[PDB]
C-alpha cells in the first residue's frame, strides 16, 4: 500500500503498480447500496436489480435501473445514478453508430468493448475520473445464444454464465457460483427463479413485486422487455409455493 | 454413423468385455475418407477405450499389434493427439506385467517415431521406460548402455525428476551384475539429484 | 487534457512512473514465449477467480495479423487498446505495401506507441509487457516490448508474475534445435512452476505460429499437449 | 556463509545415517539441499 | 487532504466530495417546493429579500425554460440562471430539429447529462444548483423532475429542494397529491412554504409561485395575482 | 403455531377411505400437500401422523415400491421436523417385523436403513434395524 | 481422522481450493463441517457441511480486481 506522489490523486501508477483512483471508482459502484444480479440460461438471459423507493413522493416509474439500450439489447447499472446514465447514453450512441456504420445489430460483447474502451481512457489519462458505474450487457446473440457481460469502470469485460454487481456482489456470487456447478441449462421460468432467489437469499428481504426490476431477454423474441409487477409477481408466487 | 457404434460399445461395456472389443475394433479398421473430423475423433476416441479395455482383458496380439498397425493412422491426427495415442497405448501394454517378449521390440518402434517426429521430451521418457524393460528382461549390459546416454542428455536439460529414476535404474542395473561400488555411486547419484528437488511419494519411496 | 508529462527524470536518473508500470507486468500472470526452430509458441495462464466467468468470452492472445499474435503480462484493459493499435498499425502497413507488416517492423510501431504515452502529458505508460510472435522470411520472429517502448528480441522468455525463475527455467530447458511441438511442451512446463493448482484446457491458453500463420490452439487442442505433461 | 552451511549440513546427513565420520556423500547431499532447494 | 479539491479525484471510499460540497451550496439555500397534482404541476419558491431595496421580482427562482416547461432552482443563483440557458437551448434546438416540444422526461435526461459532464473532470466545477422542472400535456401528463448538483434526475410527486426540504417532504406526504387539481393545490403549495418558512431565522420571504396544467392549457405561467393572493390568505390563516 | 390439528383430523379419516377404494397416487399428493403446510407450519403432532398414515397407506395396499420411494421422498423433505421422521420410521420398522416375504423385508430395511443413516434421533431404529438385517 | 465422515466427503475439492490458509483455518473448517451436523442433529459429516463451513471460515474478499492481470 505504498504511496508516491499523486498516485492516489490521478490514475497513475503506484510503486507496487497499482492505480487506486481506479481502485476507489469500485468502491463508488456500492455508493448506491443497490445489487444486481444477472443469470444466463440455455436460451434466456436474465437482469434482477432491487428497486428503492424511500418516500411516496418519488415517482417510482421513473427509479429504474434497467435501461433498454436497443431493442435486441439491456443493461442493469449499479453505483453512481449519474454516471450510469452517461454510459448508458454512451452505449446507445455506439449501439446507434454501429448499425449505422456496419449494418447490423452490435453484438452483446463488442458493445461493452467499447464501452470498456471508453472507460479504459478514463484510466489511463488523469484529466477525468474514472465512471463510478457498472454495466452488465444481455442479449440474445444471433449463433452464440443468449450472452451476459460485465463492464466494470476498469475497462475490464468478460462474459458470465451468472453474475452480479453491487454491495453483496460477492455474496450472490457465491451463491450463483453452487447453482452453476449443478450444471443445468435452466429454461426461462429457471433463470428468473434463480435469479430472484439470488437476490433474495442474499439480502433476504422476500421481495415484494414492487421491489425488484427483471429484464429478460429470450431466443424466442429476442427482444429486451421489463417485466411488469403483475409479470414479476407470478415468478415470486411461485417461489413462495415451492 | 460411427457415433452410434461408440454408445453401443459403452452400452456393451456392462455385458462382456470382449463382446464390446468387436464394435470398436471394427471401427479400428474401419477405413476414412480425407479428414472426417467426426470420424477421427471417434476412432481416436475408440482406440484410447479400446486399448483401455484390453488392458484388463490382457489380450497381446490385439495391443501389441494395435500398436504396430495404427503407425500410418498417426500421420493423419495432429501431432499432440498422436504422441499421446502412441504413449497411452505403450503405457498399457507396459503396465501390463505379462512379459509377451516383444516388449523391447515395440518401445524402441516407438522410440525411432520419437526420433523421426522429433519429440525429444517423447523419446527421453521412451527411452527411460525401454531402461526398466531392459532390466526386467535380464538385459543388463544394454540397459547400461542407454541408461548412460540418456544421463548425459537429461543432465543437460536439468530434468532431475527423470535423471534420479535413470539413475536409480543404473543402480539397480549394476546390484545386480553383483557390483556394490558402481551401486552405491549410481545410487549416490540419485541421491544427491533427488536431494536438490522435490520428490514425489512414489519417486522417494523408490529411492529409499 | 493535461498538457504536461507525468513520467519524469528522478534525480538518480530513472523514469520511476515506467519501474512502477514494470511492476504492474510483474503481478500480473504469467506469460511465455519460446522460439522453437519451426516455429513460435505463446502460453498464458488465463485463470479465472470463478467458474461463473466465461473463459471463451475474452482471449489473452489474441492475432494481430494473419502471422503475427500477441501475448502479456499486466493490466487487460490496456492490451486491449495496444491490440487494436497494432491492428490498425497492420493495417497502414498492409495499404501502403500491400504486404502483411513484418514481425520486426511491428514490434517498433507498437513500441513506439508505449514510448509516446511515457513522454505525453496528462498520460500513464502502459502497464502491459507485449509479447510479439510472427513469421517472416521463412524464420521465426519473437519480441517483447517493456511499458518503457523498448523492445528485445528473445529466443525463449517469460514475463509476469515469477517471471525470474521462469526465465531461469528456460535457459536450462531450451536449445536452438528445438521444434514447434517440443516448445509447446516446454512452454507449458515453465507454466506450470509458476501455476498453482491443475492446468487444465480452458485456464491456459496457447497460441503458436508457423509457416501457415498464427492460430491460437483452440481449448481441444490444448487438452492434447496437457496430456503429455503428465 | 553459504560454502559454512554446507559442511555443517554435510555433518547433519552422517547424524542422519548414525555416522561418526563425515563420507563425501554427505557433503554432496548437503550441496544440494543448501544450493539447489534452499 | 487533497481527495476533495477536483472533481476527477475519487475519495478512498469512492466518493467525489466536490460534487458532495456543491450539494452543500443547494442546502444552504431557501427552500422550494413543487407537487404535481392531477392536472398538473404546481412550484412553489421561498424567496426571501435579504434587504427592501430589492424590487418586488428580482432573483426571480422560478424560470421559463420552454413555453411548456418549468424550473425551479435552488443554490447558487448564477449556476441556476445558466443552467436555464442550458434548458432553454435543448427545448429550443429540440424543436427546431424534431419539430415538437421537448418531453419533460428527455429535457431532464439531457440537461442532467450537462449537469453531470461537469462533475468528471477538474478543468470544470459541478453545478452549485439543484432545480425541479415540471410540465403538463394532454398526451404525456403532468410531469416533475429534480436534477442535483450530481446529475441525477428522478421523477417526482412532491420535491422540495433547499434548507427546509426535509420538513417540506413531511408537509407534502400528508396531501393526496394523485386525485386533487391545481387550484387546490396552490393552497397547499402557499400552506407548506409558510410552515417550513422560519421567521426567527432569516425573515421575509416572497411567496413566487407557477403552474403548469389543463386549466393553463399546457403552459407554464405566473400563478396570476389574484389567485396567488388567495393561497397567500389561505397559508396565512392555516398558522393560526 | 398455526395449530392445524383438527384440519388433519378431517383429511385422514377421508382419504383413508379412498385409499382403500383404489386412489392411493392421488391421495398421497393430498396428504404432501398437507404435510407440506404442517411442515412449513412446524406442527408437529400433526407432521407425524400425516407421515406414519402415508408408509400404512403403501403398507396395507401392498405398494412396496410406492412405499420406499414415499419413505425416501418424505425424509428428503426440505427442513422436515425430525421428531416427525422419528414416528415414521418407528411405524415403518414395524412393518418390517410384519413382513414375512425375503426380498421384499430385505429392500425396506435398505430403505429405511438408508433415510436414517448418520442420523441422530433414529439411532436407535438403525441399530435394531442392523440386527435385524444381521439376524436375516 | 478423527471424525465420523461419510464416504461422499472428497477432501481434494477443498484441497486444490488456491485459499493461502494455515492449519488453524484447516481445524476450522473441520471443526465448523461437525457443527452443522450437530445442529442438524447428525453425527456423520456431509459434503454439504464441508461446503458450507470452508465458504464460512475463508470467507475471503476478492481484495483483487481482475483488470490487474
Amino acid at each position: 500500500g505504498s504511496s508516491a506522489g499523486f498516485d492516489r490523486h490521478i490514475t497513475i501508477f503506484s510503486p507496487e503498480g497499482r492505480l487506486y483512483q481506479v481502485e476507489y471508482a469500485f468502491k463508488a459502484i456500492n455508493q448506491g447500496g443497490l445489487t444486481s444480479v444477472a443469470v444466463r440460461g440455455k436460451d434466456c438471459a436474465v437482469i434482477v436489480t432491487q428497486k428503492k423507493v424511500p418516500d411516496k413522493l418519488l415517482d417510482s416509474s421513473t427509479v429504474t435501473h434497467l435501461f433498454k439500450i436497443t431493442e435486441n439489447i439491456g443493461c442493469v447499472m449499479t453505483g453512481m445514478t449519474a454516471d450510469s446514465r452517461s454510459q448508458v447514453q454512451r452505449a446507445r450512441y455506439e449501439a446507434a453508430n454501429w448499425k449505422y456504420k456496419y449494418g447490423y445489430e452490435i453484438p452483446v460483447d463488442m458493445l461493452c468493448k467499447r464501452i470498456a474502451d471508453i472507460s479504459q481512457v478514463y484510466t489511463q489519462n488523469a484529466e477525468m475520473r474514472p465512471l463510478g458505474c457498472c454495466m452488465i450487457l444481455i442479449g440474445i446473440d444471433e449463433e452464440q445464444g443468449p450472452q451476459v457481460y460485465k463492464c466494470d469502470p476498469a475497462g475490464y469485460y468478460c462474459g458470465f454464465k451468472a453474475t452480479a454487481a453491487g454491495v453483496k456482489q460477492t455474496e450472490s456470487t457465491s451463491f450463483l457460483e453452487k447453482k452453476v456447478k449443478k450444471k443445468f441449462d435452466w429454461t426461462f421460468e429457471q433463470t428468473v427463479e434463480t435469479a430472484i432467489t439470488c437476490l433474495s437469499t442474499v439480502l433476504s428481504i422476500d421481495f415484494k413485486p414492487s421491489e425488484i426490476e427483471v429484464g429478460v431477454v429470450t431466443v424466442e423474441n429476442p427482444k429486451f422487455r421489463i417485466l411488469t409487477e403483475a409479470e414479476i409477481d407470478a415468478h415470486l408466487v411461485a417461489l413462495a409455493e415451492r | 454413423a460411427a457415433v452410434v457404434e461408440f454408445q453401443r460399445a459403452q452400452s456393451l461395456l456392462s455385458t462382456d468385455r470382449e463382446a464390446s472389443i468387436d464394435i470398436l475394433h471394427s471401427i479400428v479398421k474401419r477405413d476414412i475418407q480425407e479428414n472426417d473430423e467426426e470420424a477421427v475423433q471417434v476412432k481416436e476416441q475408440s482406440i484410447l477405450e479400446l486399448g483401455s479395455l484390453l488392458a484388463k482383458t490382457g489380450q497381446a496380439a490385439e495391443l501389441g499389434g494395435l500398436l504396430k498397425y495404427v503407425r500410418p493412422f498417426l500421420n493423419s491426427i495432429s501431432k499432440a493427439k498422436a504422441a499421446r495415442l502412441v504413449r497411452s497405448l505403450l503405457d498399457l501394454f507396459l503396465d501390463m506385467e505379462a512379459a509377451t517378449g516383444q516388449e523391447v521390440e515395440l518401445c524402441l518402434e516407438c522410440i525411432e517415431w520419437a526420433k523421426s517426429e522429433k519429440r525429444t521430451f517423447l523419446r527421453q521418457a521412451l527411452e527411460a521406460r525401454l531402461v526398466s524393460l531392459y532390466f526386467d528382461t535380464k538385459r543388463y549390459q544394454e540397459a547400461l548402455h542407454l541408461g548412460s546416454q540418456l544421463l548425459r542428455e537429461l543432465k543437460k536439460m536439468d530434468d532431475k525428476a527423470l535423471l534420479v529414476e535413470v539413475q536409480l535404474l543404473e543402480s539397480k542395473t549394476y546390484h545386480a551384475l553383483s557390483n556394490l561400488p558402481k551401486a552405491r555411486a549410481a545410487l549416490t547419484s540419485a541421491r544427491t539429484t533427488a536431494n536438490a528437488i522435490y520428490c514425489p511419494p512414489k519417486l522417494q519411496a523408490t529411492l529409499d | 487534457g493535461y498538457s504536461f508529462s507525468l513520467t519524469t527524470f528522478s534525480p538518480s536518473g530513472k523514469l520511476v512512473q515506467i519501474e512502477y508500470a514494470l511492476a504492474a507486468v510483474a503481478g500480473g500472470a504469467p506469460s511465455v514465449g519460446i522460439k522453437a526452430a519451426n516455429g513460435v509458441v505463446l502460453a498464458t495462464e488465463k485463470k479465472q477467480k470463478s467458474i461463473l466467468y466465461d473463459e471463451r468470452s475474452v482471449h489473452k492472445v489474441e492475432p494481430i495479423t494473419k502471422h503475427i499474435g500477441l501475448v502479456y503480462s499486466g493490466m487487460g484493459p490496456d492490451y486491449r487498446v495496444l491490440v487494436h493499435r497494432a491492428r490498425k498499425l497492420a493495417q497502414q502497413y498492409y495499404l501502403v505495401y500491400q504486404e502483411p507488416i513484418p514481425t520486426a517492423q511491428l514490434v517498433q510501431r507498437v513500441a513506439s506507441v508505449m514510448q509516446e504515452y511515457t513522454q505525453s502529458g496528462g498520460v500513464r505508460p502502459f502497464g502491459v509487457s507485449l509479447l510479439i510472435c510472427g513469421w517472416n522470411e521463412g524464420r521465426p520472429y519473437l519480441f517483447q516490448s517493456d511499458p518503457s517502448g523498448a523492445y528485445f528480441a528473445w529466443k525463449a522468455t517469460a514475463m509476469g508474475k515469477n517471471y525470474v525463475n521462469g526465465k531461469t527455467f528456460l535457459e536450462k530447458r531450451y536449445n536452438e534445435d528445438l521444434e514447434l511441438e517440443d516448445a509447446i511442451h516446454t512452454a507449458i512446463l515453465t507454466l506450470k512452476e509458476s501455476f498453482e493448482g491443475q492446468m487444465t484446457e480452458d485456464n491456459i491458453e496457447v497460441g503458436i505460429c508457423n509457416e501457415a500463420g498464427f492460430r491460437r490452439l483452440t481449448p481441444t487442442e490444448v487438452k492434447d499437449y496437457l496430456a503429455a505433461i503428465a | 556463509a553459504e560454502v559454512k552451511g554446507v559442511c555443517t549440513e554435510a555433518g547433519m546427513y552422517a547424524l542422519r545415517e548414525r555416522r561418526v565420520h563425515v563420507t563425501q556423500e554427505d557433503f554432496e547431499m548437503a550441496v544440494a539441499k543448501v544450493m539447489q532447494k534452499d | 487532504t487533497g481527495y476533495d479539491l477536483s472533481a476527477s479525484t475519487f475519495s478512498p471510499d469512492g466518493r467525489v466530495f466536490q460534487v458532495e460540497y456543491a450539494m452543500k451550496a443547494v442546502e444552504n439555500s431557501s427552500t422550494a417546493i413543487g407537487i404535481r397534482c392531477k392536472d398538473g404541476v404546481v412550484f412553489g419558491v421561498e424567496k426571501l429579500v435579504l434587504s427592501k431595496l430589492y424590487e418586488e421580482g428580482s432573483n426571480k427562482r422560478l424560470f421559463n425554460v420552454d413555453r411548456h416547461v418549468g424550473m425551479a432552482v435552488a443554490g447558487l443563483l448564477a449556476d441556476a440562471r445558466s443552467l436555464a440557458d442550458i434548458a432553454r437551448e435543448e427545448a429550443s434546438n429540440f424543436r427546431s430539429n424534431f419539430g415538437y416540444n421537448i418531453p419533460l422526461k428527455h429535457l431532464a435526461d439531457r440537461v442532467a447529462m450537462y449537469v453531470h459532464a461537469y462533475t468528471l473532470y477538474s478543468a470544470v466545477r459541478p453545478f452549485g444548483c439543484s432545480f425541479m422542472l415540471g410540465s403538463y400535456s394532454v398526451n404525456d401528463g403532468a410531469q416533475l423532475y429534480m436534477i442535483d448538483p450530481s446529475g441525477v434526475s428522478y421523477g417526482y410527486w412532491g420535491c422540495a429542494i433547499g434548507k427546509a426540504r426535509q420538513a417540506a417532504k413531511t408537509e407534502i406526504e400528508k396531501l393526496q397529491m394523485k386525485e386533487m387539481t391545481c387550484r387546490d393545490i396552490v393552497k397547499e403549495v402557499a400552506k407548506i412554504i409558510y410552515i417550513v418558512h422560519d421567521e426567527v431565522k432569516d425573515k421575509a420571504f416572497e411567496l413566487e409561485l407557477s403552474w403548469v396544467g389543463e386549466l393553463t392549457n399546457g403552459r407554464h405561467e405566473i400563478v396570476p395575482k389574484d389567485i396567488r393572493e388567495e393561497a397567500e390568505k389561505y397559508a396565512k390563516e392555516s398558522l393560526k | 403455531e398455526v395449530d392445524y390439528s383438527a384440519t388433519v383430523d378431517q383429511r385422514l379419516p377421508e382419504c383413508a377411505k379412498l385409499a382403500k377404494e383404489g386412489r392411493l397416487q392421488e391421495v398421497i399428493e393430498t396428504l404432501l400437500s398437507l404435510e407440506k403446510q404442517t411442515r412449513t407450519a412446524s406442527d408437529m403432532v400433526s407432521t407425524s401422523r400425516i407421515l406414519v398414515a402415508v408408509v400404512k397407506m403403501c403398507y396395507e395396499a401392498k405398494e412396496w415400491d410406492l412405499l420406499n420411494e414415499n419413505i425416501m421422498l418424505l425424509s428428503k423433505r426440505r427442513s422436515q421436523l425430525k421428531q416427525a421422521v422419528a414416528k415414521m420410521v418407528q411405524q415403518c420398522c414395524t412393518y418390517v417385523e410384519e413382513i414375512t416375504d425375503l426380498p421384499i423385508k430385505l429392500r425396506l430395511i435398505d430403505t429405511l436403513r438408508m433415510v436414517t443413516e448418520g442420523k441422530i434421533y433414529v439411532e436407535i431404529e438403525r441399530a435394531r434395524l442392523t440386527k435385524t438385517l444381521a439376524t436375516i | 481422522s478423527k471424525m465420523n465422515l461419510s464416504e461422499e466427503v472428497d477432501l481434494e475439492d477443498y484441497v486444490a481450493r488456491p485459499d493461502k490458509i494455515s492449519g488453524a483455518d484447516i481445524n476450522s473448517i473441520c471443526q465448523e463441517s461437525g457443527m452443522l451436523a450437530v445442529r442438524e442433529n447428525r453425527y456423520i459429516v456431509l459434503a454439504k457441511d464441508f461446503e458450507k463451513a470452508y465458504k464460512t471460515v475463508i470467507k475471503k474478499d476478492e481484495q483483487e480486481h481482475e483488470f490487474y492481470k
